């Protein structure tokens, strides 16, 4: 019996933490595009910003 | 006349002269200088500091 218990309680802890966890890489891999594109706009706005100073002088 | 005109004249441009030796001296180092914000992409974002 206590390991019948310990079998379903393990079983859904570790489905609960295997969904969280592939939750958890989807958010990885989605935010790291997020972070390249949001980066790469930056980068665009420094070099029209180094323009815009140099048009400013 | 002309020596009333020239005399008139006269002071009035080493008045105006006067004026001019004080540009003269210096036109550009009495302004600040540059320190625009920009760039600063590559800092990090867990920053050694909790104000993250």
């Amino acid at each position: 019996d206590k390991y019948s218990e310990a079998l379903k309680d393990a079983q859904e802890k570790l489905e609960l933490a295997e969904k969280k966890a592939t939750d958890a890489e989807a958010d990885v891999a989605s935010l790291n595009r997020r972070i390249q594109l949001v980066e790469e706009e930056l980068d665009r706005a420094q070099e029209r910003l180094a323009t815009a100073l140099q048009k400013l002088e | 006349l002309g020596a009333r005109a020239k005399e008139s004249l006269d002071l009035r441009a080493h008045l105006k002269q006067v004026k001019k030796e004080d540009t003269e001296k210096e036109n550009r180092e009495v302004g600040d200088w540059r320190k625009n914000i920009d760039a600063l992409s590559g800092m990090e974002g867990r920053k050694k500091k909790f104000e993250s």
